[PDB]
RNA sequence: AAGCUAAGUUGAUAAUAAAUAAAUAUUGAAUACAUAUUAAAUAUGAAGUUGUUUUAAUAAGAUAAUUAAUCUGAUAAUUUU
RNA sequence: AGAGUAGAUAUUGUAAGCUAUGUUUGCCACCUUCGACUCAACAUUUCCUCUUGGUUGUAAAAGCUAAGAAGGGUU
RNA sequence: AAUAUUUAAAAUCAAAUAUAUAUAUAUUUGUUAAUAGAUAAUAUACGGAUCUUAAUAAUAAGAAUUAUUUA
RNA sequence: AGGUAAAUAAUCUAAAGGGAAACAGCCCAGAUUAAGAUAUAAAGUUCCUAAUAAAUAAUAAGUGAAAUAAAUAUUAAAAU
C-alpha cells in the first residue's frame, strides 16, 4: 500500500454533527412528503388547505415505499437511531464487523440507517 | 521640579523575585572550569638541545624557552570581565612597530611597548599577581609540570596521507593515477552528499597546540631561559605560553 | 474616506507587559496569545503585507505554568546537518541552560507566521526569568492609573 | 529477574508491586519468582 | 482511614502542636493537587522534630485522657485518605522517638567482620572484607555506639533516618545465603542453603 | 650541511563535580497486613548523560587613541616565521 | 507437552497459537555486476569493556541466562 | 467483606414513539477503562508550535484528547 | 501484493475549484465573462490559518491530538 489514502478510521465531532443534520433532513423530507399527500387527500374529500392542516386524523400513505419509510423499524429517525448506527456501518470483512460510515463511498448522499440486529 | 513620567500598575505592583541562575551564565561557567591556581608567563622557543642528568646519566631532549621582559600588564576580574586572568606581556618592541593606541595603553599600564601580549586565566582572585611586576624563570620550580600552548609549524596545503594517515592505493598491480588519493568520499545517494567533516586534503599546521604535563628540567635567571623536557609546538622564535599543569598537580 | 487622517498612532509600536506570576494561562496558550500581539492581529489597521505588531515584555517567567509531566519529558530537538548529531534536550535541561524565557520564546516562534518578518516579531518579544528588566520604564501607562500605585514605588521605578 | 509480558505471582510469598510504570513481582521466599512486566 | 482513625496518646512531657508554614509549597500531580501548608511538630525529652503536612489535614487535641485525633476535610477523596493514614503513623513514630528513642542493632557475621567508631562517633568505619577502607559519616540526630566490635547500635529520634542509616551500613555486605555472613539489621533472617 | 621525515623523540586516553538507566533500599498509607512511591517524604546507583579537557569559529565585554610635522590601514620594496 | 539425579518456567521449550522485521529464498511487474583496495557514516537485535537481577542447577574460579549500556574497541 | 462468573437492553428493567387510550399492544433506545505487550539503520516528526490548570487574585486561563450532545 | 481475472457503481481518463499536510482515481462540487452582498457543500473554527462558545461524562497514559498493532498479562470499574 504505497499510495496514501489518508482517511482516518473515525470521524471528528464536526463531521458527526453534519451527519446528524443530514439524517434529520431526510426524515424531514419524508415527513413533508407524507404531509403533502395527506393535504391533497383532504382537498380531494373537500376541505380547505388550512382545514386539512388542522385535521386531527392524518392520512397515512398508501404507496408502499412511503409507508415503509414511515415505519421506524424499517427506516428510523435520527432521534430514534442508536449512536452506533449514525456513525458506523456494518462491514462483514472488518474486525468488529463494523466500519465508519465516512468510509462508505458517497456517504453524504447515500442513506444507511438500519444495521443487522446483533452486528 | 520633577520630570513627567507615567508608570504601569502591572510593572509597579509586580512582586519582586530574583531570576534563577542559568548554566550558560559566565559565573556558572567559571565555577565549572578546570583552571590553574597561579598565573603563567609568555616565552620564546629559542631552540632545542640535550639535557644530561648528572646523577643517573640519562640524556633528554630539552627545548630552551627564553624569558625576556615578561611583565603583568593588567588583570581581569569576575565582577567586570566575567573571569579571573592576568594579561601578561613579553619582550620589548620599537615605537615604529606599535600602534598609537597600543602605545597609549602601554603607557597607562606603565610598561614598555611589548612584543606579545596574552592572558593567563586563573581560578581565584588569590592567583592574580600584582600588576607591573617582572616575571622571571625562577617563577617555576625545577621538576614541576607545566602545560604549554603555542602555534604549530605550518605545513601548507597537505594531502590526506600526511593529514590523516590515509593508507592510499597500491603502488603496482594496475593502480592508475591515484596512488596518494583518499579513495571513496561518500555513499551512493542515501546521503546524496559528502557529509560534513569528511577528511579531505587541506591546509595543515599553523594552529594552536596545548601540550600537557611537560616537566621543567632546568630554570636559570642568569641566561634568562627555562629548559623544558621534550618538544614544543611551532618554529624557532615562536611565542610559547607556560602555566602550571592542571592535570599534574 | 475611513482611511484618510493621521495614521501615526494606529501604527505606533506599543509595549505590552505580562507578569507571568499573575497570569494563570499555561505556557502554550500564553505563547499563542503573545503571537497575535506580535503579529499585530489585535489592531484593526493590520494588513498582511505590513509588519505592524507590538512589543511584548514577559517578566517573572520562572513562574510559568506547564501541565502534565512536560517539564521532565518534553524534548526540544536540534540538528546541524552532519548525521549522528541530533541534539535532544528535555525542557528542564533547556531551562537550566538558558531559562523559562527561552522555552516561551520557542513556543512563540512556532506560533508565528513563517516568513521574512518572523525573526523581527520574535525579536520584539522580550522575556525575563525574574522581575527586574530594562524595559520597565517603557510599558504603556496612563494618568488615570496612577492613583492605584503608591507614591514612593513610582519614584523607585523611575530611578531604576 | 524474568522480564516478560505475562507476570503472574507463583507462590503465596510472591507480592506484586507497581513502580516506575512497570508491574514487578517480587517474592520473599523464592528468589526465582522475581518478574518484571516488560 | 483505619490507621488514621486510631487516636494518638500523649504524655504531659510531649507536645504535639501545629501551625502554618512560612512559605507553603504545592505538589502538582497530573490531575489532582496537594498544597503543603501546615507544619506539625513533636517536641519531647530526647529531642524535637517536625512534619510538613497538607492543608486538608488537621489535628483535634483533647485535654481529657491525653488523646489527640487526626482528620481530613474529605475522607472520600482518595489522596487525602491515603495521606491521613501516613501522617498519623508518622506523628506516632515521632512521639515514640522523643519519649523512648528508636534503635537499630547491626550484628556483623564473618571472620574479621566488624565495625569501629573512627572519628569519635562521627564516622562509622566498617571492615567487611575489602582492601579499601569502607564506612560513612553519621548524620545529625543519629548517635552510634559499639558494645562489641561485631555488634554496632544506631540510635535516634527519627525512625526514618536511623533505619535508612542502618540499611546503608548493611549495603556494604548484605547477608550471603551460603554462609550466614554479612550485616544483619535488627531481626533480620536468611534461609541458609545446603552446602554440598 | 640545512631542510623534510619515521625506524626516531616528547606528551595526551581530559579529572573533580551534577543528575540519571537497569538494579538496590528507608519510613509509609491508600488497603488494620503488605508495599523502595504507577502516593507525600528520604537514600544509593554505569566505559552511558550533563559537563570537564582540547581545537576552530564568533566577538558580549575590556584597555587605549581620537583629523593626525611619525593617526590606522592598503598599494610599493626586501623577505619567511 | 517434555527434558533438567527430585521440580514445566536455573537452563532447556515438540507440534499447534499471536506479532514484529524487511537482513534470506520467493511472488508481483509501477519501474528497463560479485569480490578486492580506499575511505568509511549510521543503527543496536551487544561480541569485548562498565553497572545489575536469577542461577536445589551462584561455595570459589570459570560459566549459563536475563535487564541497563552504542563512550571506546572489535585480526 | 469473601468466593466465582459475565461485561450483557436477547431477556429484564427504565425511557421515548405509534395504534384503542390514566391501561394494553407494537416499535425504538440505554450495559467498562487504563497500562504493558510496542521494535533499525541521514533527523524529533500529531503537517508544525503546542495542548491535560491553580486557591490567594485578577473587567481575564483552566484540552487544542476521547465519547454523547447543544447553539 | 500499488498482484491477477472478470461483475455493479462512481470518479480519473478528458475536470479546473474547496477538503483530505503534500495527493490522477477518496470526501464535496462541474470554470461562458465578471462582480463579491446573501445562502451554503465537504471540511474546519488556540496560533501558524479564513472561523467558537457551551453542556455532561471519561482519560493522566502526551494515551491521544486525519494513516486505530494482535494474542496474552497486570491493575482497576460495573452487573450478577
Ligand atoms: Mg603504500
Ligand atoms: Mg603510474
Ligand atoms: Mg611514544
Ligand atoms: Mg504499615
Ligand atoms: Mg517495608
Ligand atoms: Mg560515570
Ligand atoms: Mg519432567
Ligand atoms: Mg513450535
Ligand atoms: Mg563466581
Ligand atoms: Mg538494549
Ligand atoms: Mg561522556
Ligand atoms: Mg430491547
Ligand atoms: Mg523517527
Ligand atoms: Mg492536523
Ligand atoms: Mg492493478
Ligand atoms: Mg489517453
Ligand atoms: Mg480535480
Ligand atoms: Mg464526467
Ligand atoms: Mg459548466
Ligand atoms: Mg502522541
Ligand atoms: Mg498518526
Ligand atoms: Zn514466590
Amino acid at each position: 500500500g504505497g499510495l496514501l489514502w489518508k482517511i482516518p478510521w473515525r470521524m471528528s465531532t464536526h463531521q458527526k454533527t453534519r451527519q446528524r443534520e443530514r439524517l434529520r433532513n431526510v426524515d424531514q423530507v419524508i415527513k413533508q412528503l407524507t404531509l403533502g399527500l395527506h393535504v391533497q387527500r383532504c382537498q380531494d374529500k373537500g376541505l380547505t388547505y388550512q382545514e386539512a392542516m388542522e385535521s386531527k386524523k392524518k392520512y397515512k400513505p398508501r404507496s408502499k415505499s412511503l409507508r415503509l419509510l414511515n415505519k421506524p423499524s424499517v427506516f428510523p429517525k435520527e432521534n430514534q437511531m442508536s449512536s452506533k448506527d449514525k456513525y458506523w456501518t456494518f462491514d462483514k470483512k472488518a474486525v468488529g464487523y463494523r466500519k465508519g460510515i465516512h468510509k462508505v463511498p458517497k456517504w453524504t448522499k447515500i442513506s444507511i440507517r438500519k444495521a443487522p440486529k446483533f452486528f | 521640579s520633577t520630570r513627567p513620567f507615567l508608570v504601569a500598575p502591572s510593572i509597579a505592583n509586580s512582586i519582586t523575585t530574583e531570576a534563577p541562575a542559568i548554566n550558560h551564565s559566565p559565573e556558572l561557567a567559571n565555577a565549572r572550569k578546570w583552571l590553574p591556581k597561579r598565573c603563567g608567563l609568555i616565552t620564546r622557543k629559542k631552540g632545542m638541545m640535550p639535557y644530561f642528568d648528572k646523577s643517573t646519566g640519562e640524556r633528554s631532549a630539552a627545548t630552551i624557552l627564553e624569558v625576556n621582559n615578561v611583565e603583568v600588564i593588567m588583570h581581569r576580574t569576575s565582577e567586570v570581565n566575567g573571569y579571573f586572568a592576568c594579561q601578561v606581556g613579553y619582550g620589548s618592541r620599537h615605537l615604529s612597530k606599535v600602534s598609537r593606541q597600543m602605545l597609549g595603553h602601554f603607557a597607562s599600564k606603565v610598561v614598555n611597548p611589548k612584543e606579545h601580549v596574552a592572558e593567563f586565566r586563573v581560578k581565584d582572585e588569590k592567583g592574580l599577581i600584582p600588576p607591573g611586576t617582572l616575571l622571571k624563570p625562577s617563577f617555576f620550580k625545577e621538576g614541576q609540570y607545566v602545560d604549554v600552548r603555542s602555534v604549530s609549524k605550518g605545513k601548507g596545503f597537505t594531502g590526506v596521507m600526511k593529514r590523516y594517515g590515509f593508507k592510499g592505493l597500491r603502488a603496482s598491480h594496475g593502480t592508475s593515477i591515484m596512488h596518494r588519493h583518499g579513495g571513496s568520499y561518500g555513499q551512493n545517494q542515501d546521503p546524496g552528499r559528502v557529509l560534513p567533516g569528511r577528511k579531505m586534503p587541506g591546509h595543515m599546521g599553523n594552529e594552536h597546540v596545548t601540550i600537557q604535563n611537560v616537566k621543567v628540567l632546568k630554570v636559570d635567571d642568569e641566561n634568562n631561559v627555562i629548559w623544558v623536557k621534550g618538544s614544543v609546538a611551532g618554529p624557532k622564535n615562536s611565542f610559547v605560553k607556560i602555566q602550571d599543569a592542571i592535570k599534574k598537580t | 474616506s475611513q482611511k484618510i487622517g493621521h495614521s501615526g498612532l494606529a501604527f505606533a509600536r506599543l509595549w505590552h507587559h505580562v507578569d507571568v506570576a499573575r497570569d494563570k494561562r499555561t505556557l502554550g496558550r500564553l505563547a499563542s496569545a503573545i503571537a497575535i500581539t506580535l503579529i499585530g492581529r489585535h489592531k484593526p489597521v493590520y494588513h498582511p503585507s505590513q509588519d505592524c505588531g507590538d512589543y511584548v515584555v514577559v517578566t517573572n517567567c520562572q513562574k510559568i505554568r506547564v501541565t502534565g509531566k512536560k517539564f521532565e519529558q518534553k524534548t526540544y530537538w536540534s540538528h546541524s546537518g552532519r548525521p549522528g548529531q541530533l541534539k535532544l534536550q528535555t525542557m528542564n535541561k533547556v531551562v537550566a541552560d538558558k531559562g523559562f524565557g527561552e522555552i516561551l520564546k520557542k513556543a512563540v516562534s512556532g506560533m508565528l507566521p513563517k516568513n521574512k518578518l518572523r525573526k523581527q516579531r520574535l525579536d520584539r518579544l522580550k522575556v525575563f526569568d525574574g522581575s527586574e528588566n530594562p524595559y520597565k520604564q517603557n510599558i504603556t501607562a496612563f494618568a488615570h492609573e496612577q492613583s492605584s500605585i503608591p507614591e514612593p514605588l513610582k519614584e523607585s521605578i523611575f530611578n531604576q | 529477574f524474568k522480564v516478560r509480558t505475562s507476570v503472574k505471582k507463583f507462590c503465596s510469598d510472591c507480592y506484586l508491586v507497581r513502580r516506575k510504570g512497570r508491574v514487578y513481582i517480587y517474592c520473599k521466599s523464592n528468589k526465582k519468582h522475581k518478574q518484571r512486566q516488560g | 482511614s483505619q490507621v488514621g482513625s486510631l487516636p494518638l496518646y500523649i504524655s504531659p512531657e510531649v507536645q504535639v502542636s501545629i501551625n502554618a508554614l512560612s512559605m507553603p509549597r504545592i505538589i502538582r500531580k497530573g490531575r489532582t493537587s496537594m498544597n503543603i501548608s501546615q507544619n506539625i511538630t513533636v517536641k519531647g525529652p530526647k529531642g524535637e522534630l517536625s512534619v510538613e503536612v497538607p492543608d486538608f489535614l488537621h489535628l483535634d487535641k483533647d485535654e481529657k485522657h491525653g488523646k489527640i485525633n487526626v482528620t481530613v476535610q474529605n475522607s472520600e477523596d482518595k489522596h487525602q485518605r491515603s495521606m491521613w493514614g501516613t501522617v498519623r503513623s508518622l506523628i506516632n513514630n515521632h512521639i515514640i522517638g522523643v519519649t523512648e528513642g528508636h534503635l537499630a542493632v547491626l550484628r556483623f557475621v564473618g571472620t574479621g567482620y566488624r565495625a569501629q567508631l573512627e572519628n569519635d562517633g562521627k564516622f562509622v568505619n566498617v571492615k567487611v572484607g575489602a582492601s579499601i577502607k569502607q564506612g560513612l559519616d553519621v548524620p545529625e540526630g543519629i548517635v552510634v555506639k559499639t558494645p562489641a566490635p561485631t555488634s554496632l547500635i544506631i540510635e535516634g529520634c527519627n525512625k526514618q533516618q536511623v533505619l535508612l542509616f542502618a540499611a546503608k551500613l548493611r549495603k556494604f555486605h548484605p547477608p550471603e545465603p551460603y554462609k550466614g555472613k554479612g550485616i544483619y539489621v535488627n531481626d533480620e533472617t536468611i534461609k541458609l542453603k545446603d552446602k554440598k
